[PDB]
């Protein structure tokens, strides 16, 4: 378990600067052959992060899927949600909660081959035993506009 | 010039240095008597706070022990209005402090204080001072007086007889001359430890100005307070020279 | 050692009994193989970028240039001579830059897409571009602004703006800040203006500037086009390729192509002793002033001191009059005398009225800002015959005369701690005034000095080497905070980017390398730099670095040292001694690298004792010294002192600019370190530098009467007491008035202080959570209060001297009035487990509004 600290963070969910480390952990995750999954405490926080991931790939040796993208279509056309379809091609998958069990199986399949390298997933859906070899918990922080404020996780 | 406590100012930064020398007053343990036990960390910083000429004071509140009544550990120093001067401070009355925290069951101990002339017994602004704040209210209250001076600070604890309670209640004032009547046998030696394995801490006013100095129109020395546990202020701190920073 | 220089033909020497003079003929014109570039061919919007030139086309030089500038996206090198026209080459650049967004068919002009930099060396001449730039492109609706001179957060903004104007120093800042990056995205021209400063020691912004606009592009992948402008001087090759302009691109143009071309002149005073070797020049320039005005034409002298323009312009005045008086009163005493005499009374204040009087002016800085204005434009309007300048009409202002005099060439380096020769751009700055380019049919440029120096400058109408090692721990360390390096392989990487590298390849000597035949492109050369450097650093823990394992890493304190532009060595004094005192503080600030030049100047001083003396916060340090002058100039500013002087005003300027961001950096510092006491004090000259005042905020609205605020000042109520009353009415019997009392009330009752309240949770023995609930109930301000108002909440212990959580809390309109919670946990330390103390504090300041400081305390 190897943790790292981050300056005026509480403030937000994760800065760019974390995202960064989420990333270089899970190029090391995909050069080792061993697979990552990283954990966001939202929905849009998956899709903003898989948008990020998209872009860092490109500008990187290391953009595959470590798969032939003809192949990748069939499957991504079941399209239930169009928001999964975009990042899935690129070799990144996204486990929200509420998702079509389509969606949900076809992602979780193409992780289980090997297709796509890295999942990401909801704080919720982390309750779904999807087992690993690396784990990535990409901030540690939710917002309630309840009382206004960032909460930390608890134990 | 008026800028006499520029120098003393100054001076004060480095009040702290002289408590790499901490000398306390001994005698003879006797176990027949009370031994007054002052955490060290009251008293680094009650002399971090403190003129190099003008004598600074407080109250001692603390209580016994189970193990030995006779062990009164001084937990809090309650630094209270007042007006210090070369050899002598005015001081207003004994704090209402029941109304706090943590307050239960502390006994007034009684006062402790600066000064610039090193003695074996308690001098006569001392008496005087002594006998005004406790002579009709708790009197076995003790002193004890820290002669600081460059280089050290040394302690040293006194009980005051009722001879020189009574001689002091004689002389509701003291001038530089007159010196009648006095006693060092006035005082007697009280058993004072100094400890650092226990800690005390501050009460100070709520205005959190100790030091009416410059202010000295605004100084009630008969005057109804209100006080609050908390950090006390430096001798010349701003706080305490309102008037300084109306010339800028 | 001796480097003749060739003078070109037709030049000559005569010997003069006080100095040998040497003399370069106008050369002759050039081969005419083109066309001056009539206005009217450009395509049509661009024309009204031209309007009324004289000439209604470009002169040869800008004809020329036009093709690879206008129609071309390469990258550029112009070497020119001094006087040929920068502006609307710029301006070419500029159009080309703006068309790739527009459409040509669409009337609509994309704003968002294109950021355009212009750098240029001084504020004087930054600010006049500026104007120059809005007039021109204002049809097009782009805005020109001057890329902001004093404050950092402000800067995120000023991307409302399309083209900026900076100095090279604050488009380093600028874009050495890592949340600027976004934005230098956006930057697709970059003009930099006197690229040959490059050979100053402030040269290397300009190395640094570039080698980061290509180098550290990384992922984003499209570097903007570069167009450097130059004065023709050797090297110019190596420039180009340092801005990788290809062929296409670079140019170099004779003194044949000099619009208003330029005749020069050099009296080499030879007399050894001061006494006559100062009357010599006296005379010298007395003769060339007289020559020149009997040709009907005007003339500007520079001189090195302030004092010297009114002394110099005095003997003249005298010496004018020992004689005949009558050249240069008035171009006719009918036409000129009532509207000169009408002029020089109304502003004219010194000395300098009985000069103008005289038709003869002076310009310096700390003179009246009026004052010096009326020199610049009754000189502009024929009135005056001769203006005397100290160096920076050179850089400021659009003044241009036929004649420009250097005397003397003799400058004090107060960084050298000694006297010395002006430096070659200085010179060349200087010679771009002579010369009205419109007007005159031809411009002259004199220096005078010491005959040893003649063949110098003859040389310069100069060599260029780096002095990067000089300033190599502080620029090291600010890559190592910037994260780019971690191993001391980067470090190397890094200073090939540098001039000091390109430059030691090619004379290892020079820069003393130990051997470039073993070293190849010395890699064990920089990597020696690098080590010692790292060193150094880690010893005064800006870094930490370990040899054998060979990881650099960036500490808080080196973080600082970047980020606010310190010397290294002044943070290692700062860690140190950080019992630090008031008065102390005041001289700290005033030992900031970014006042090192600050001097007080021989004439403002007995004005400056005046508040010396007057000063609140003691000041240990002389009149002599730098250091007081920058004390007693803030100490000022937070009394807002009023100065006559213009020089002087400037200068406190300067400091108000960047007292915030410095004190500030010494908060922070403090802070970090636990002082209880410095670090509270240090909090208070923030504000009092916000706020400008030692004052009831009811002075802080711009909206309220001058005498109402004064009553309640005096009356001693405390702030805050007037604060609380909720009724208009009541408000109203405290002021004392009525009608004021109305008006007060709304102001006064937006203004709010916070609730705090705080309990404790230990979630562990060591770590304890605190719960915080937090509101404050104000008026809304669209004016008062802007978009949001910034506070600051400490956790600190009893003592008060240490701080254990920060956070800032940034409140808005939406925010205020509603309770929130915060939350957060602090580590105990072991001392503080086993007894706990009595209490710890929790407060929370404002950034921006005095004395709304709230805490309060949290028992255990």
């Amino acid at each position: 378990i190897n943790i790292q600290s981050f300056k005026d963070v509480e403030h937000i969910s994760f800065n760019f600067s974390m995202l960064q480390m989420a990333f270089e952990a899970s190029a090391a995750a995909a050069g080792n052959r061993n697979s990552s999954s990283v954990f966001l405490p939202s929905r849009k926080d998956c899709m903003e992060v898989a948008s990020a991931f998209m872009k860092f790939s490109k500008a990187i040796e290391w953009d595959m899927l470590n798969v032939e993208e003809e192949q990748i279509v069939p499957y991504i056309e079941k399209l239930t949600d169009g928001h999964l379809r975009a990042p899935l091609k690129h070799g990144v998958g996204i486990l929200y909660k509420g998702m079509a069990s389509n969606d949900e199986r076809i992602v979780k399949r193409l992780y289980e081959y090997g297709a796509v390298s890295v999942l990401l997933i909801s704080k919720d859906c982390s309750a779904f035993a999807c087992k690993t070899d690396e784990v990535i918990i990409l901030g540690t922080n939710l917002y309630d506009g309840a009382e206004h404020k960032y909460m930390p996780y608890t134990i | 010039s008026k800028n006499e406590w520029r120098k003393s100012a100054i001076a004060n930064t480095l009040l702290y240095l002289r408590l790499k020398n901490i000398y306390v007053s001994a005698d003879d343990f006797v176990e027949e008597q009370n031994v007054y036990v002052l955490p060290k960390n009251l008293l680094k910083k009650f002399i971090e706070i403190s003129d190099v000429k003008i004598q600074v004071a407080a109250f001692i509140y603390g209580m016994s022990a189970k193990d030995h009544p006779k062990v009164k550990e001084i937990k809090t120093v309650v630094l209270v209005p007042q007006l210090g001067h070369v050899g002598s401070v005015q001081i207003s009355n004994i704090p209402d402090i029941g109304d706090l925290p943590d307050t239960e069951g502390l006994e007034l101990l009684g006062w402790i204080h600066t000064q610039t002339e090193e003695l074996k017994f308690m001098a006569a602004s001392e008496v005087a001072t002594h006998s005004k704040l406790f002579a009709d209210k708790k009197r076995d209250c003790i002193d004890i007086s820290i002669f600081s001076t460059p280089g050290s600070v040394s302690l040293s604890a006194y009980n005051l007889t009722d001879e020189g309670y009574q001689w002091g209640e004689e002389n509701k004032d003291i001038m530089n001359v007159l010196s009648e009547g006095f006693e060092p046998t006035f005082s007697t030696h009280a058993q004072l430890l100094l400890s650092d394995r226990i800690t005390g801490n501050f009460i100070i006013p709520s205005g959190n100005v100790w030091n009416y100095t410059f202010m000295g129109t605004a100084f009630n020395q008969e005057g109804d307070y209100n006080f609050k546990y908390g950090i006390p202020l430096e001798f010349y701190n701003e706080m305490h020279r309102p008037v300084h920073f109306l010339q800028f | 050692t001796v480097t003749k220089v060739s003078l070109p033909e037709g030049s000559f020497k005569r010997v003069k009994p006080q100095y040998d003079e040497i003399h370069i003929p106008a050369p002759s014109k050039p081969v005419i193989d083109y066309e001056l570039k009539e206005i009217t061919s450009l395509p049509d919007w661009c024309q009204e970028a031209f309007p009324s030139s004289e000439t209604t086309s470009l002169n040869p030089i800008q004809s020329k240039v036009f093709h690879a500038a206008f129609e071309g996206d390469s990258n550029m090198l112009i070497c020119a001579p001094t006087g040929s026209g920068k502006t609307n080459i710029a301006l070419l650049t500029v159009l080309k830059a703006l068309s790739h967004h527009y459409n040509p068919k669409t009337k609509k002009l994309n704003l968002s897409a294109f950021k355009i930099v212009y750098i240029a060396p001084l504020k004087a001449l930054v600010q006049e571009q500026v104007r120059e730039f809005q007039r021109r492109l204002a049809f097009l609706g782009i805005k020109v602004a001057e890329l902001t001179g004093d404050s950092r957060l402000s800067r995120k903004q000023i991307d409302e703006t399309q083209v900026l104007v900076s100095t090279p120093e604050k488009w380093d800042i600028t874009t050495r800040n890592s949340n600027n990056l976004a934005i230098v995205e956006l930057v697709r021209l970059l003009i930099i203006d006197e690229i040959h400063l490059l050979h100053d020691d402030r040269g290397p912004v300009l190395e640094s500037i570039v080698a980061r606009t290509f180098w550290a592009s990384k992922y984003g992948q499209e570097y903007p086009r570069i167009i450097g402008l130059s004065a023709t001087l050797p090297n110019y090759e190596d420039v180009g390729r340092f801005l990788r302009v290809p062929k296409e691109g670079l140019f170099y143009f004779d003194s044949s192509f000099r619009p208003c071309p330029l005749s020069q002149q050099f009296c080499g005073i030879k007399e050894r002793n001061s006494l006559k070797k100062l009357k010599a020049m006296n005379d010298a320039c007395y003769e060339k002033v007289l020559e020149s005005i009997n040709e009907g034409n005007q003339i500007i002298v520079f001189v090195h001191s302030r004092k010297e323009t009114s002394r110099t312009a005095t003997w003249l005045k005298n010496k004018f009059a020992e004689e005949n008086i009558t050249h240069k009163l008035t171009k006719n005493d009918a036409g000129s005398k009532q509207i000169l005499k009408t002029e020089a009374a109304n502003v004219l204040d010194p000395s300098l009225r009985k000069l103008i009087e005289s038709g003869i002016g002076t310009h310096h800085a700390g003179l009246t800002r009026s004052d010096r204005s009326l020199s610049e434009d009754l000189f502009a309007d024929g009135l005056l015959q001769v203006l005397v300048c100290t160096a920076t009409l050179a850089w400021g202002v659009n003044l241009p005369a036929h004649t420009v005099i250097i005397k003397g060439t003799d400058v004090y380096s107060p960084e050298k701690g000694s006297w010395e020769q002006l430096s070659p751009q200085d010179v060349l700055q200087m010679l771009g005034r002579a010369g009205r380019p419109r007007y005159d049919t031809f411009g002259e440029g004199i220096i005078i000095t010491d005959q040893s120096n003649v063949q110098y400058y003859l040389s310069v109408l100069l060599p260029i080497e780096s002095q990067f090692v000089s300033k190599l721990v502080d620029n090291l360390n600010a890559e190592v905070v910037a994260g780019n390096i971690k191993c001391r392989n980067d470090a190397v990487n890094w200073l090939a980017y540098t001039y000091l590298y390109v430059r030691m390849l090619a004379s290892p000597m020079l820069y003393k390398v130990p051997d470039i035949s073993s070293d190849g492109q010395l890699k064990k050369f920089r990597e020696s730099l690098v080590h010692s450097a790292l060193c150094i650093l880690k010893e005064q823990e800006l870094v930490l670095y370990d040899a054998e394992n060979d990881v650099i890493e960036a500490t808080d304190l080196g973080n600082i040292a970047s980020s606010f532009y310190i010397n290294h060595a002044s943070m290692d004094v700062y860690n140190r001694e950080l019992h630090t005192t008031q008065i102390d503080l005041f001289r700290i600030f005033s030992m900031s690298e970014e006042f090192k030049y600050v001097s007080v100047r021989y004439e403002e001083k007995r004005e400056l004792k005046q508040l010396l003396e007057k000063a609140p916060i003691p000041i240990r340090e002389d009149i002599d010294d730098p250091l007081a002058k920058v004390n007693v100039l803030l100490q000022s500013y937070f009394s807002q002192l009023k100065f006559e002087g213009f020089a002087l005003n400037s200068d406190i300027v300067f400091i108000h600019q960047n007292a915030g961001r410095l004190l500030r950096a010494m908060f922070e510092i403090c802070l970090k370190r636990g002082w209880g006491h410095p670090t509270r004090m240090l909090l208070n000259l923030c504000k009092s530098a916000t706020t400008k005042m030692w004052n009831c905020p009811l002075r802080q609205f711009k909206t309220c009467p001058v005498e109402v605020i004064k009553r309640l000042e005096a009356s001693t109520v405390p702030w805050g007491d007037y604060l609380q009353l909720e009724t208009p009415a009541e408000v109203g019997r405290a002021i004392r008035s009525e009608k004021y009392g109305k008006q007060v009330y709304d102001l006064l009752k937006r203004f709010p202080k916070m609730s705090v309240t705080c309990n404790a949770q230990p979630i562990t023995r060591s770590v304890m959570r605190f719960n915080i609930e937090i509101i404050a109930d104000w008026i809304w301000d669209m004016n008062v209060h802007g978009s949001l108002e910034p506070f600051l909440l400490m956790l600190e212990d009893t003592d008060g001297d240490s701080i254990l959580y920060y956070d800032v809390l940034f409140i808005t309109p939406d925010i205020v009035g509603h309770e929130f919670t915060l939350s957060f946990t602090y580590e105990l330390k072991q001392h503080n487990q086993n007894n706990l103390p009595p209490n710890f504090f929790l407060t929370l300041i404002s950034e921006n509004w005095w004395h709304s400081e709230f805490e309060i305390p949290v028992s255990f």
